[PDB]
């Protein structure tokens, strides 16, 4: 399957411009950073919870592993 | 009609030097091309340096080690 | 009696001028019939966004009777005297011409003056031609060559006047009122910006006195800052791809920035265009054809037709080629074509240049056969070159063009240049612009 | 201006005409006109002309198919083949310094074609192309039909090969056709921008092929009748004609004037054809886009005259009748002297113009050199146009309205009349 | 109510931001391919362009202005009536071969 | 089953571009040769390896000829001792793990070639062990031959505290303190474990500057190419 | 001759957490050392100290060298 | 003549119609390649100096690092390259799972295969230097087969070629480790062959035949840039943090008499080690560890959403990242000793893993359709 | 013309010259970069290297 | 092909094939 045999497309016009006739990095930060921030905005509620969740359980489980390796309770305990 | 079809405005993305729709492009093209072909040329120089360096290393891998040379004396 | 000498016996076109500006131009032969017309620097490059499609509208109305001959008198008077009347508009030029019998010359010259000067522009007629042109634009819409060419103009000259079609946006045609047309006419049909050309059986000075008779009465000078100036039009490397699969064949036009009516290269470029040539499926040549592209195209059936072109304008042009082909041959046609451009650029063989030279030599001479040709030459020659040019001069210019020159000249305009590409139809195969652009330099 | 030259003339021992205008152009145009059109194709070797037309530049005796194609293009010449229903016209172009090579190449193609089976067989499917390329014009069909409806034997033949024959044409049939029809008694050599001596010298030496007509044409037995191809185009094309008079008779002239009285064609661009009688008579009662004009065919053997209608879907019935009534009321004699005197001007100019450019001129010189014996300078023809009385016109119109009828129609023919409904 | 949740989720899926209708995103499969073939010139050629523009958007990583977004209320189910048939025919064709 | 992790002592070679201190390597070597060459093998180092790091060829060879190494077999098929040469790998303290154990309290002193990389924390560890020796706190007694070091795992090391103040004296005559020794022998052991350290980090920088140069250049070409696509406009034009 | 370390240690085990840990080294020390047959040790608290100390120690010991 | 005809086999490299909108997540296959070729090239140059004999196996590696000209670079580039490959692999698999690409069943399954082979190779590769972790890694890992009833116990000894992981093993492990990369490279071509039957998926999950662009020059330059970054990423590790992803125990020569304190396989395996350690039963652990990788084969049968890609699938989208986070969790848990609370978090993470893929994610997809009136 | 424009028509126009340029430029580059970054490293690590403490033992 | 401008339009048939000039159906 290649150009000519892909599919049937009707009544569409594509305008484009030579790479030498146009700017390589148009409105880079101008239009970029906002689009980036909207993009981050969009997905973050879907992405982050699982990882925050990991962050809680990690540190919890580690500090917790550290408690259990420390000394037991000490007001006269190995005797009395 | 097919003549209602007017090309959209690319002055948003254009290169400064070709913004004036009453000024001939033929000047700037000289610089415009050169500029972009430069990026390529440099990239190629850096790449060449890079390659040169890891090739010869991998090659040197195969000449006698300081181990073999120790006895060479 | 050689071809070298044959150029000598050519009547040197005679050219006079009026105090009111109008240039008078004529070529005399013993021809019993003759052609006489008015040529004018007006059209869709001089037009602007709001008034686009008016030159066309005027060209339409011009033959629907004048003030001195109302209704269809202007028509009848020319119809009944045997002679023929025609007109055309382009992006840079406007022409109104009459083929007549020699004896009719004085009667002819008069009518033209009437058509140009005392045009009616009937308010009921405008609404009649409006309906005409609106349907005239539907016709073009199914004439793929025209569509692809207009596209090529659009995307090659995008954002300028040249990008404008001669027919104009269907909107304008339906909203142009007399006011616009009359203003256009009065502002553009100026006597210094016009030429009266004639060729055949007539003696120069006969025309001149008729121009003094009927054209002295035309607007003979101009006011200060109203008769406008022409802005150079920026050529933009770009692509316009009307993908319509329902259409049987793909049309594609590709071109780099030409030099303009001005430039001396336009000889070597024509000689080059002649080397790559032109072809369509009804040619007898087939495989044995001299143009590698033609012979390849023919043997392999790459296309059903292709032609190279050098469209010329004031300070710019379109230099390239057009082909019509099957929805699976586009890439190949393109590749062979660009291949030829590059091969020319880098290594044009000596004899194959001499082949072009002669082809062009033939082209111009067998082009200037009749009166209708020569009058049209003389009419435009003055509007562009500022003079008419001798075939013996064109010959000198051609005889200097050799391999080195062809190479330098093609390499000048092709080698590593961003081209303008218009594609209409089942063009899913038409190469990507990044790829096509790579077809303009060294080799893969 | 330069000083006009005598169009020279010779008629060699074996009836072969030679003509030459030495007009000192840089351009040299040489034609060899041969009586080998469709009319000389028999009921069997159909299409052989049409193929023979495409067959120029196939390997000849002295020059290979390559040599021919590359050789001409090496100097930028041109080899054209121009077929009438009656006359084939092998016409070459080039710069006046290459004349002998274009001459040479021409004589090989005409006198020494080999027609090799493998070339001839590989050219065949061109017929398919060149045909369908020409049958783009809905006219071609209507006109091809018209002749086959009108005549029977000779001129009934189509200029393009019939379908069933495409591929079936044998290399022997070309040998035969050429040998039989490319003969001294059927050939005229016309030269423009070349001196007479060399055109003689060449024709004496290299064209002197056995000059006895190998076949002769028929006498075009006129039949008359109608062919109707229902094919559902947006428009309807329909031509209606009758038995006219042959070329060379002052009675042809009458039809030539009668034509320009009814309809010539566009004279003024975008015009409403104000002076055109037919167009104006059908520019009434029908509120439509439509077209009509006067068709006038005239051969040495016979001739057709009538009108051609390009009407709407349902307007056909109206246009073809209304155009007819208009001719009828000319046969009845409603024709003022101004109408004859305009038409005489249209024809008088129209003629002079058609020989303006070297391309037509040569075709007319050849045309006369074959159809008649000699060249007849414009003045005599212009005079003959004036010699035509106002009687002969109305008598031609009478000969039409009375004469036997031929009709050829294609399009959607639901509202199109037949000869008996007319 | 459910019709609130559906309305939320429609906007959450957010193909609308790309000017797509639901039946534009349907997983290509024999039934779907068939349905699509059955579509009329317009309904097809539209789908063509909606997807063609949506992909281009996705390539630039941008979306449409809030105004040109596909609206829940106005979201045509253009491919549904065709497909249901294609299915039912196949179910019938199985039922028969049973 | 409780463990004390080492602190982050800041070494002259700590940072990403920071190289080893060859002086401190030079000193550190002497610390090995004097203090530990008698229990700790460093099987993967040879005198030549020192040449151009912290010693000259002559110094190194002189450091070789100082020691008797075995060779043979000769004509009579008998092994015989000879002075060391550049190509000799550092002399071993024992013939085998068993002799090593039996000559200590059943504890085998591990090979020091890769010790810095063989232990978590590295020099920061080794330093902390070497210097961190202290007293067993109320509750902890030990076996004889076991010493208490809080940094060792299990806190019972078999190693006799190996450095104290002025355990040797340095060629350059630097203050032969304890902590000044540990530092130097660690800076040496680091080199021993990773002779490439200096060069590696030099390459690192070149790679950094290079990626720094290229990675924009290329991205730029990518965008130069993709421009044609990123800029484009589509137009739906169905008729009726 | 005296060791740069053996100073910076004294100087370090001044800081509040060092004395605070060392304190509970004795506080846990009573716990263990006062009772009869118990099997506890104050290792943990010794290390508690030593860490807090050596963090400091390391922060500056190396300036002497 | 020219060798002209099968260069026109690069219709599936040059004029290959690619989707216009594939994000950087499609950049990964290229990189997996780069990893395979890099690995092979370096590996060859290591095999130039390495020796598979227990007595010299350690000693060789060291000679490579210390005395072989630039050996260390090659050795580390190989060792971190190994990791890069695995990152690239997990990214690459993730991609498929998120964009539904697993509908390309063959390509997908061939992938599932590839993964297992690479795992297999990389496992053997790690034994070759004959360090403490190299040995005990093999002893611990291999031994698991002797959980398979009846035959496993023999099977293991047939693998080992003896009664313990020994010189007998180490030599064959090198032989296989040398060969497998190639089998992987062959499989790779099949993997590709089956993909370009269909061409690539795209983020939207909507057939891109309406809008294709030639792989060159667009996706070439993209992939060069993509490679450049993997190169940076590798070279950072190699030149700054050469031991970052490495275990120190393996810098002490193997000793069958003394087991290291905290035996763990190298990082990219950890998540499955955790899942194995979740289950109390020997065989249960083994089969769980198997399913843990083999379920990739089940994935395509578990798709239920009428939309192909998760792009327009909110619920799924979360559950996925939940899966990633759970894999991260299990990866951390697998690194820790089996003590509280790690064993419980291990449990819950392990059960969560299979609950997500088998129960939840398919339901999410169903509900998602209910919500879109499907 | 500007530096880009002249650079184009002088060095980047003919693919022969373009490559030669890359060659020459790579040759000149390499030494410059090597020598530079080397000196930068050698400064960054001043006094610590055998080349800095060499002179002392000869 | 497009349709409208018909005013005495059809030519009055000559078939003409050639080598160079594209085949024309004059008249
Ligand atoms: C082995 C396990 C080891 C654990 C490794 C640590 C975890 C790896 C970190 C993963 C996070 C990487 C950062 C990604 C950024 C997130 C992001 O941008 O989300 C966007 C969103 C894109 O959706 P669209 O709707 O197309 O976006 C367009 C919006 N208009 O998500 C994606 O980009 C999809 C990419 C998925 C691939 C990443 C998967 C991570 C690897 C996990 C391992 C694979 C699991 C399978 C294992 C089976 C055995
Ligand atoms: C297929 C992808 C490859 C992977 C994932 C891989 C993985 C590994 C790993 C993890 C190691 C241990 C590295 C270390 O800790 O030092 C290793 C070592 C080795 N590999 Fe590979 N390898 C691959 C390909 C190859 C190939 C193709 C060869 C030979 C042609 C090869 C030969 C070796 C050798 C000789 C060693 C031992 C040297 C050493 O200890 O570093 N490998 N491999
Ligand atoms: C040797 C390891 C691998 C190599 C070299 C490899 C190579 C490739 C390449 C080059 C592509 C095309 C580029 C791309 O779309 O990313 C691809 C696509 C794909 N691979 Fe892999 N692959 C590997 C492992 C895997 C694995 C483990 C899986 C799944 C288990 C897999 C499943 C896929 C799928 C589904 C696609 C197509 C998805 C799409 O086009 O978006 N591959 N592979
Ligand atoms: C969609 C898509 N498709 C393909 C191939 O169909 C590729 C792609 C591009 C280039 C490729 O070139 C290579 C280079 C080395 C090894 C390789 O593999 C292997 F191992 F040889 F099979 C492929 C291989 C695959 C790609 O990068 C993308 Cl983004």
């Amino acid at each position: 399957r290649q150009f000519g045999h892909l599919t049937r497309v009707r009544h569409v016009i594509t305008y484009s411009l030579s790479p030498f006739e146009q700017r390589a990095f148009p409105h880079y930060f101008s239009k970029g950073i906002p689009n980036v921030l909207r993009r981050t905005r969009a997905c973050i509620l879907r992405v982050a919870p699982p990882f925050v969740a990991f962050y809680l359980v990690y540190t919890w489980g580690t500090q917790e592993f550290e408690k259990s390796k420390r000394k037991n309770p000490a007001a006269y305990e190995n005797d009395r | 009609s097919h003549t209602d079809i007017k090309v959209p405005d690319f002055s948003d993305y254009r290169r400064p030097e070709v913004l004036d729709s009453t000024k001939s492009s033929k000047e700037s093209s000289e610089a415009r091309k050169g500029f972009s072909y430069l990026v390529t040329a440099t990239t190629t120089v850096g790449v060449a340096y890079a390659a040169k360096n890891v090739v010869s290393q991998f090659v040197s891998s195969m000449s006698a080690s300081a181990d073999v040379l120790a006895m060479s004396k | 009696a050689t071809y070298a000498q044959a150029l000598q016996s050519v009547p040197e076109t005679q050219v006079s001028q009026l105090d009111n500006g109008l240039r008078v131009a004529s070529e005399q032969s013993s021809q019993p019939t003759c052609t006489v017309g008015v040529w004018i620097d007006a059209g869709s490059r001089y037009e602007s966004e709001k008034n686009n499609g008016a030159g066309y509208f005027v060209e339409h109305l011009a033959f629907k009777g004048t003030k001195n001959r109302p209704g269809n008198a202007l028509e009848k008077e020319v119809e009944s005297m045997g002679a023929h009347l025609n007109a055309y508009s382009t992006r840079e030029h406007t022409a109104y011409y009459i083929k007549a019998l020699s004896k009719d010359l004085p009667k002819a010259v008069e009518l033209l003056a009437d058509i140009v000067q005392n045009c009616s522009l009937e308010d009921s007629q405008i609404e009649k031609e409006r309906d005409v042109i609106l349907q005239e634009l539907q016709e073009n819409d199914t004439s793929m060559r025209d569509v692809v060419f207009n596209y090529l103009h659009a995307t090659a000259f995008q954002g300028t006047p040249l990008a404008q079609s001669v027919e104009g946006p269907s909107e304008n045609v339906r909203k142009l009122s007399r006011a616009d047309l009359t203003e256009y006419l009065s502002r553009h049909y100026k006597a210094p910006r016009m030429v009266l050309a004639a060729a055949g059986g007539l003696e120069h000075r006969q025309l001149l006195d008729l121009a003094q008779k009927h054209f002295s009465g035309l607007s003979g000078t101009y006011d200060e800052d109203a008769v406008p100036t022409l802005s150079p039009c920026r050529f933009t490397g770009s692509q316009i791809c009307h993908r319509e699969d329902g259409l049987p064949l793909a049309h594609v036009a590709i071109a780099v920035e030409g030099p303009g009516w001005a430039h001396p290269d336009n000889v070597a470029l024509q000689v080059a265009n002649a080397i790559i040539g032109h072809y369509d499926c009804t040619y007898g040549g087939g495989a044995h054809l001299s143009s590698p592209l033609a012979s390849i195209a023919a043997t392999n059936k790459l296309c059903q037709s292709f032609q190279t072109f050098n469209i010329c304008y004031a300070d710019t042009g379109l230099l390239g080629a057009h082909f019509v082909c099957d929805h699976m041959s586009i890439d190949d046609m393109m590749f062979v074509l660009q291949g030829q451009w590059m091969r020319l650029c880098t290594s044009a063989t000596e004899s194959e240049v001499l082949r072009g030279k002669n082809l062009l030599r033939n082209a111009l001479v067998s082009h200037l056969d009749g009166t209708t040709p020569v009058c049209e030459d003389i009419g435009r020659s003055l509007l562009t070159y500022g003079r008419r040019i001798p075939l013996a001069e064109w010959e000198s210019r051609i005889a200097e063009v050799d391999a080195r020159v062809v190479r330098e000249v093609c390499s000048k305009y092709f080698y590593d240049q961003c081209p303008a590409v218009a594609g209409f139809g089942p063009i899913e195969q038409l190469p990507d612009y990044n790829r096509i652009r790579s077809g303009m330099f060294w080799l893969r | 201006p330069p000083h006009p030259q005598d169009l020279e003339f010779t008629r060699l021992p074996n009836g072969l005409v030679i003509a030459s205008l030495e007009n000192y152009a840089p351009a040299s145009r040489i034609g060899l006109f041969i009586k080998a059109g469709s009319r000389y194709e028999n009921s069997n070797n159909l299409g052989t002309s049409h193929l023979l037309r495409l067959a120029s530049s196939l390997t000849t005796k002295g020059a290979s198919s390559f040599k021919i194609t590359r050789g001409i293009e090496a100097v930028g010449g041109k080899l054209s083949v121009t077929s009438t229903r009656e006359n084939m016209a092998y016409t070459v172009e080039c710069l006046r310094d290459d004349v002998d090579i274009l001459m040479e190449f021409l004589l090989n193609v005409t006198t020494a074609p080999e027609f090799r089976r493998w070339e001839v067989a590989a050219l065949q499917p061109q017929l398919r192309i060149d045909k369908a390329v020409a049958l783009q014009n809905p006219q071609a069909h209507v006109i091809e039909n018209l002749h086959a409806a009108a005549y029977r034997n000779a001129l009934a033949n189509s200029l393009y090969c019939p379908d069933y024959r495409i591929g079936k044409v044998t290399p022997v049939e070309l040998h035969d056709y050429v040998q039989n029809h490319f003969t001294s008694a059927r050939m005229a050599l016309i030269g423009l921008g070349v001196s007479h001596p060399v055109l003689k010298q060449v024709a004496e030496q290299f064209l002197n092929i056995r000059g006895g007509l190998g076949l002769s044409g028929a006498k075009a037995k006129y039949h008359g009748g109608e062919i109707r191809e229902q094919n559902g185009d947006s428009l309807v094309h329909a031509a209606l004609v009758a038995e006219s008079a042959a070329i060379g008779s002052a009675e042809a002239n009458a039809f030539s004037v009668l034509q320009h009285v009814l309809g010539a064609g566009p004279h003024v661009k975008r015009g409403s054809n104000a002076t055109s009688s037919l167009y104006q008579a059908v520019a009434k009662g029908v509120h439509q886009p439509f077209d009509v004009s006067a068709f006038n065919a005239s051969y040495s053997d016979s001739g057709l005259f009538g009108f051609y209608t390009i009407s709407q879907a349902a307007s056909a019935g109206d246009v073809i009748k209304a155009a007819y009534n208009q001719v009828k009321t000319i046969a009845q004699g409603n024709l003022s002297n101004p109408d004859v005197q305009a038409a005489k001007n249209k024809l008088k100019a129209g003629y002079l113009m058609s020989v303006e450019s070297s391309e037509g001129f040569l075709d007319e010189v050849g045309s006369q050199a074959l159809a008649a014996g000699s060249y007849t300078p414009p003045s005599t023809v212009l005079q003959q146009i004036d010699a035509v009385a106002d009687a002969d016109v109305i008598n031609a119109a009478k000969k039409f309205v009375s004469g036997r009828k031929s009709m050829a129609a294609s399009g959607n023919l639901g509202h199109t009349p037949f000869i008996d409904e007319l | 109510w459910l019709e609130g949740i559906r309305k939320w989720y429609y906007n959450a899926a957010g193909f609308n931001k790309l000017g797509l209708m639901r039946d534009d995103t349907i997983h290509e499969n024999d039934d779907v391919k068939e349905a699509i073939r059955r579509l009329p010139e317009n309904l097809y050629d539209d789908r063509v362009f909606r997807i063609k523009r949506a992909l281009d958007l996705s390539m630039r990583q941008q979306i449409l202005p809030k105004e040109q977004w596909t609206k829940y209320e106005e979201d045509k189910s253009y491919l549904e009536p065709y497909l249901k048939e294609v299915i039912r025919e196949r179910k019938e064709r199985e039922e028969w071969a049973k | 089953d409780l463990e004390l992790h080492p602190p982050s002592y800041p070494w002259s070679h700590r940072g990403l571009l920071s190289s080893l201190d060859h002086t401190s390597i030079r000193r550190g070597f002497q610390v090995y040769k004097q203090v530990c060459s008698s229990c700790h093998s460093m099987d993967y180092v040879a005198y030549r390896h020192l040449v151009g790091v912290c010693y000259t060829e002559d110094e190194a060879k002189a450091l070789a000829e100082e020691v008797e190494v075995q060779d043979g077999p000769n004509e009579d098929g008998e092994m015989f001792m000879r002075p060391g040469k550049l190509s000799d790998y550092f002399p071993k303290p024992y013939p085998n793990p068993e002799a090593a154990r039996a000559a200590n309290n059943g504890a085998l002193p591990p090979d020091l070639s890769y010790i810095v990389r063989a232990r978590h924390g590295g020099e920061d560890y080794v330093f902390s062990l070497l210097t961190g020796y202290c007293e067993p706190p109320t509750g902890v007694s030990l076996r004889e031959g076991l010493y208490f070091n809080p940094y060792f795992p299990g806190q019972a090391i078999g190693m006799a505290p190996p450095i104290y103040n002025e355990v040797l004296e340095f060629d350059d005559g630097t203050p032969a303190t304890m902590s000044q020794v540990a530092k130097d022998v660690c800076t040496f052991l680091r080199w021993a474990a990773e002779p490439e350290h200096d060069h590696r980090k030099r390459m690192g920088l070149k790679m950094l500057l290079m990626m720094g140069l290229l990675l924009p250049l290329v991205y730029a070409m990518k965008r130069h190419k993709w421009s044609v696509l990123k800029s484009r406009k589509l137009a739906y034009r169905p008729p009726k | 001759l005296v060791d740069p370390l053996t100073t910076v240690r004294e100087q370090c085990e001044q800081l509040e957490k060092c004395v605070k840990a060392r304190e509970r080294l004795e506080l846990c020390d009573e716990r263990v050392s006062s009772r009869s047959q118990t099997e506890e040790d104050c290792t943990e608290e010794l290390l508690d100290f030593l860490h807090a100390r050596d963090h400091c120690v390391a922060h500056k010991l190396f300036n002497s060298l | 003549k020219s060798h002209p005809l099968m260069k026109i086999v690069n219709n599936a490299f040059i004029d290959l119609p690619a989707p216009s909108n594939i994000s950087s997540w499609w950049n990964f296959g290229s990189l997996l390649g780069i990893c395979l070729i890099l690995q092979i090239l370096t590996g060859l140059f290591l095999a130039m100096h390495y020796t598979s004999d227990t007595t010299t196996a350690f000693s060789s590696v060291t000679h490579i690092c210390r005395d072989v000209n630039y050996g260390w670079i090659i050795r580390y580039m190989h060792a971190n390259g190994a990791s890069m490959f695995f990152i690239c692999l997990y990214m690459h698999v993730g991609r498929g799972l998120y964009y539904g690409s697993y509908t390309f069943l063959e390509t997908w399954n061939i992938g599932v295969i590839l993964l297992l082979t690479v795992m297999a190779t990389a496992f053997m590769g790690y034994v070759l230097p004959w360090g403490q972790m190299s040995f005990w890694g093999a002893t611990v890992i291999t031994n698991l087969l002797s959980a398979i009833p009846y035959i496993g116990t023999n099977l293991v000894e047939w693998i080992w070629g003896g009664f313990s992981v020994d010189k007998a093993t180490l030599t064959r492990f090198f032989a296989f480790h040398f060969i497998l990369p190639f089998i992987i490279m062959a499989i790779a071509m099949v993997h590709l062959l089956f993909l370009h039957e269909t061409g690539s998926n795209n983020p939207t999950g909507i057939s891109s035949d309406v809008d294709k662009i030639p792989f060159h020059p667009y996706y070439t330059i993209k992939d060069i840039l993509g490679a450049l970054l993997l190169i940076l990423a590798l070279m950072l590790l190699v030149l700054f943090a050469p031991d970052l992803l490495g275990d120190p125990d393996n810098y002490t020569p193997a000793n069958p008499l003394n087991t290291p304190p905290h035996i763990k396989p190298e990082w990219y395996f950890l998540f499955a080690y955790a899942i194995l350690r979740s289950i109390p039963n020997k065989l249960g652990g083994v089969l769980a560890l198997a399913f843990s990788i083999l379920i990739l084969a089940l994935i395509p049968l578990l798709h239920t959403s009428k939309q192909r890609s998760m792009m327009f699938r909110p619920l799924s989208q979360c559950l996925f990242w939940a899966l990633v986070a759970d894999l991260l969790t299990l990866t951390w848990i697998g690194g820790q000793p089996v003590e509280h609370p790690y064993i419980t978090i291990g449990q819950l993470a392990s059960v969560l893993y299979f609950l997500l893929i088998l129960v939840l994610m398919p339901t999410a997809g169903t509900i998602e359709n209910k919500l879109l009136k499907w | 013309p500007t530096l880009t424009a002249r650079l184009y028509s002088l060095l980047f126009r003919r693919t022969s010259t373009f490559a030669l340029t890359i060659v020459v430029g790579a040759l000149f580059f390499e030494r410059a970069f090597d020598q530079g970054a080397d000196a930068i490293y050698e400064h960054i690590n001043e006094g610590k290297l055998w080349k800095h403490i060499k002179h002392k033992y000869e």
